[PDB]
């Protein structure tokens, strides 16, 4: 290995920056590569920084690098949910096609989003075709609140939604199973003491 | 300068002959194989300058590369082993040092293929009180019973694939998960505004592709052939 | 592909039993791959220095081969030379008197 | 007046065996020399390193390390783009310096060749091929010219960095370039051809004829300059005779470091 990235993986909220760094001992080093990449999906190039002493920008990120010293950060300013993703740093070793790319192994972001107006609920879901069968979906809530997975029941873990055209986010969690209740569901989470159960 | 991959996801089994095919229509000479481990980098199998050339990479041991033409650069893999499962990625360049990579195809090698099973799927319509309280309608979907893990969950309206108001499990969760071969379910919600789900001209759809066994691949239980397909459920919004 | 030319030479006037300096001077071949050995009455002499090898405006090779010796009425005195040119190797004598 | 050489051969036996080695000649005097088997660049002379201070120089050498090395790779890459129209083995010789004119003046020189024959330049800003050259180059030049990072450097060595780096050398190397070391003349025959034996003499130039009196035998055959281990030079001239014309003949020799002394020796 090459090419080391730090941190591992971070966890931040919705609108703090955040500094990435790549270490390399490739030789010799043409140019370093900054690729994002989200969950299932394939490389996007942030950035390519070519000179001795570089800077560049993109939006939000921005980035340098120091060949002397073998290293580069790359910093995201006012970070949103779709940062969320792994960060990946490449080194080429020629400023031609008769280079090798040298890959670092990434660092994981996770962006808490700031849920503003929370109102959690626990509502009951029933099946188009079959309305004897339902689902409970816990939603609303804020990121203080953690989602806590009888073998027989199931719970997913806790996911945020973006409704782009309302600039509006929630999380939500469903929970199903076949003496079974919604009222029942969330009893091993520590669920905020407002919480709506209707009817 | 755009790549693309084919397949993008397949289930195989340990000891059959698995093509990853990578197309590119740039007129590129110089095209490159990598595959994604989790700890690791992207490393290189095979590349190539042009048709009738393939070359060893650094790991490109049970691995053979195929370049028929300046289009089409091809990984196989003539005996498949669990160790192959990852993603794979194909890129491509002229004399220059930039790759243009494709989207990546995920491979998943089974020991065996017996326990290979499509998903149900079932939809959930939004409850009357999520609609009273916040003036949204929150669908959600169950796929249930499948095996092996590789399915993509969408959301579909009126025939056109949606991405807002949309979020689904990172990972299917096991149903069974003491069982070394549990089978996985999979939920997704899709929300929208109470007027929208009220709207009884908007049909809803959650479509999950699952991936699974092809034409070609033996099957012996009396049970139906687990192939890859597509397995969906659907409602129309109501006042 | 091109054979190499040897030339041998002393570096000073040759006096029977007076110590001196014999050249092995190989010229004009290609590929740079070759095996020089310098030869007292057929054996290869053991303390052989070799000049680092370079080549012409025309860019063929050329390389310096030299030994101390001592020369004698009865000693005879050699360069030897292997080049993928060349089916056997060529073996040029020194004379005093050339 | 005098030309900058450095001298660099390399050889690809098959796809995993290479060896590239370099000498550097400032006229005749070897500077330096870098075999295959050494990490370093080595003096061959005390002034080799010129007018260049310790870091300007370990900053030269690291440049010339991590080439090396590319190079390597570069050679071994094109072959394989290149396949199956060349298959080793292969040799290539690069020849690059500068030539000093006095005042401030020069021109550099960066030239390939490809099998024993001269085939690509570095000129101006990019590399081309040169007259004769097969077309199949081409490729290779359009990869190489590809690079921008490797054309300013090179432009930077040939331009600014071979000329100063040179003009410190003749400045530090002054006493061995302008060094004044006196032939010693033999004679000797064979069947009859007279040879006049003429050695140890620097710098080059060097006159020699078989004489009767005042008559310059014009039958007189120059051989070829040949070098000594020492850095001097040898040199030979032959007569053809008829057994019995051998008294009155001697061999004159003229040269620089004698003071108009000549070297007068009669058979
Ligand atoms: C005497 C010339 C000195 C050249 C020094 C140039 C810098 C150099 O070392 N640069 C190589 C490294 O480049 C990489 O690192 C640099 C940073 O150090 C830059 O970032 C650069 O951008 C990056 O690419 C580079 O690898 C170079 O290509 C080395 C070899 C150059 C050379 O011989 N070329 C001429 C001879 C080739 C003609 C071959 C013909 C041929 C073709 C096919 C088969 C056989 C023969
Ligand atoms: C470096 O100098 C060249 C000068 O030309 C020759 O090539 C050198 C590498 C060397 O061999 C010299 O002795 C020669 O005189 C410059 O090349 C010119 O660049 C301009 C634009 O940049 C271009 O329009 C000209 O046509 C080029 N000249 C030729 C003959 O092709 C080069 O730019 C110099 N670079 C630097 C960084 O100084
Ligand atoms: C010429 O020099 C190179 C570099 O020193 C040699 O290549 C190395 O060989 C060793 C041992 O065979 C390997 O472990 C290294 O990986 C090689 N280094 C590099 C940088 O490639 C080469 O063997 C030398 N050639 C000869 C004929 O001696
Ligand atoms: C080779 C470019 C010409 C200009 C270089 C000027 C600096 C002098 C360096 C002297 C060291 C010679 C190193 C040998 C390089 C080689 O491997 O060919
Ligand atoms: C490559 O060449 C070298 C030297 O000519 C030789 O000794 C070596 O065995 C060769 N290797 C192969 C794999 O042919």
């Amino acid at each position: 290995t090459q090419v080391e990235q730090s941190p591992q993986s971070l966890v931040v909220r919705q609108g703090e920056n955040c500094v990435l760094q790549c270490n390399y001992s490739v030789t010799p080093d043409n140019h370093l590569r900054w690729f994002k990449q989200d969950t299932g999906k394939g490389l996007v190039s942030l950035t390519v920084l070519v000179d001795q002493k570089d800077k560049t920008s993109n939006g939000r990120y921005s980035a340098t690098l120091d060949k002397d010293a073998k290293h580069s950060t790359l910093h995201i300013t006012a970070t949103l949910l779709d940062d969320t993703a792994t960060y990946i740093c490449v080194v080429g070793d020629r400023g031609s096609a008769l280079g090798r790319l040298h890959f670092g192994a990434g660092t994981q972001l996770i962006v808490i989003p700031d849920i503003q107006n929370p109102d959690p609920a626990v509502y009951q879901l029933r099946d188009s075709k079959s309305s004897d069968k339902s689902v409970c979906l816990f939603t609303d809530f804020d990121s203080q609140t953690n989602v806590s997975q009888d073998s027989d029941v199931y719970i997913t873990d806790k996911c945020v939604l973006d409704m782009r055209s309302m600039d509006f986010k929630s999380n939500s969690a469903v929970a199903w199973s076949n003496d079974f209740a919604c009222a029942n569901a969330f009893n091993n989470s520590i669920i905020p003491e407002d919480t709506f159960f209707p009817s | 300068a755009a790549v693309t991959q084919s397949p993008r996801n397949k289930v195989a089994v340990t000891g059959g002959k698995v093509t990853l095919s990578c197309n590119q229509t740039n007129n590129h000479n110089n095209m490159y194989w990598y595959r994604q481990d989790t700890g690791h980098g992207l490393r290189l199998i095979h590349y190539s300058y042009g048709a009738g050339s393939t070359e060893k990479g650094d790991i490109p041991d049970g691995y053979k590369a195929s370049r028929p033409s300046q289009e089409n650069f091809s990984l196989i893999l003539e005996l498949a082993t669990p160790s192959q499962t990852s993603v794979y990625f194909c890129a491509s360049g002229d004399e220059g040092y930039t790759q243009y990579f494709g989207p990546g195809t995920r491979l998943l090698v089974l020991e065996d293929l017996r326990n290979v099973t499509p998903p149900k799927v079932s939809l959930f319509e939004p409850s009357k009180a999520e609609i009273s309280h916040t003036q949204k309608a929150t669908l959600v979907c169950l796929a249930t019973g499948f095996y092996p893990d590789h399915v993509e969950l969408s959301w579909w309206v009126n025939g056109k694939e949606v991405h807002s108001g949309v979020c689904t499990d990172p990972q299917p969760l096991k149903e069974q998960p003491a069982l070394n071969d549990s089978r996985y379910s999979l939920s997704s919600r899709l929300r929208v505004s109470a007027t929208f789900w009220q709207n009884p001209r908007n049909h809803f759809r959650c479509q999950v592709q699952f991936y699974g066994l092809s034409e070609n691949d033996e099957w012996t239980q009396d049970r139906a052939k687990p192939v890859t397909q597509i397995v969906s459920a659907e409602a129309w919004g109501r006042a | 592909q091109k054979t190499p030319q040897i030339q041998v030479y002393s570096r000073h006037p040759p006096e029977n039993g007076k110590p001196n300096i014999l050249n092995c001077y190989v010229t004009q071949f290609h590929p740079p791959h070759i095996e020089i050995q310098m030869l007292k009455n057929g054996k290869k002499i053991p303390k052989v220095e070799m000049s680092d090898m370079s080549f012409s405006k025309d860019w063929s090779f050329y390389i310096l081969a030299h030994t101390e010796f001592t020369p004698t009425e009865t000693d005879t005195y050699a360069c030897r030379v292997k080049h993928a040119s060349m089916a056997e190797p060529k073996t040029v004598y020194w004379d005093r008197d050339m | 007046n005098y030309t900058f050489r450095c001298l660099q051969m390399s050889s690809f036996a098959n796809r995993s065996w290479s060896r590239t080695d370099s000498v550097v000649w400032l006229g005749d005097l070897q500077t330096h020399r870098w075999s295959n088997d050494s990490a370093t660049i080595s003096f061959t002379k005390p002034w080799s390193q010129g007018k260049l201070s310790n870091q300007q120089w370990e900053k030269l050498q690291h440049m010339f390390q991590v080439y090396r090395v590319s190079f390597t790779r570069d050679i071994q890459e094109l072959v394989k783009m290149m396949s199956p129209k060349e298959d080793y083995p292969i040799e290539i010789q690069l020849s690059a310096g500068c030539e000093m004119y006095p005042g401030n003046a020069s021109e550099s020189f960066l030239h390939v060749a490809f099998q024993g024959k001269y085939v690509v330049r570095f000129w101006g800003t990019s590399w081309q091929t040169v007259p004769g050259a097969p077309s199949w180059l081409d490729l290779p030049i359009k990869v190489l010219n590809a690079d921008q990072g490797t054309s300013a450097t090179v432009q930077m060595l040939l331009n600014d960095t071979c000329p100063l780096f040179v003009r410190g050398l003749l400045e530090a190397g002054k006493s061995d370039l302008e060094k004044q070391e006196k032939p010693v003349a033999w004679l000797s025959s064979v069947p009859r051809q007279l040879v006049c034996h003429v050695s140890g003499f620097y710098p080059k130039p060097v006159w020699v004829m078989w004489m009767r009196g005042d008559q310059e035998q014009q039958g007189t055959h120059r051989g070829d300059f040949l070098p000594n281990a020492d850095e001097t030079w040898y040199l030979q001239a032959t007569l053809d005779v008829e057994a019995g014309e051998e008294a009155g003949l001697a061999c004159r020799v003229k040269h620089s470091s004698l003071g108009g002394q000549d070297i007068i020796l009669y058979w």
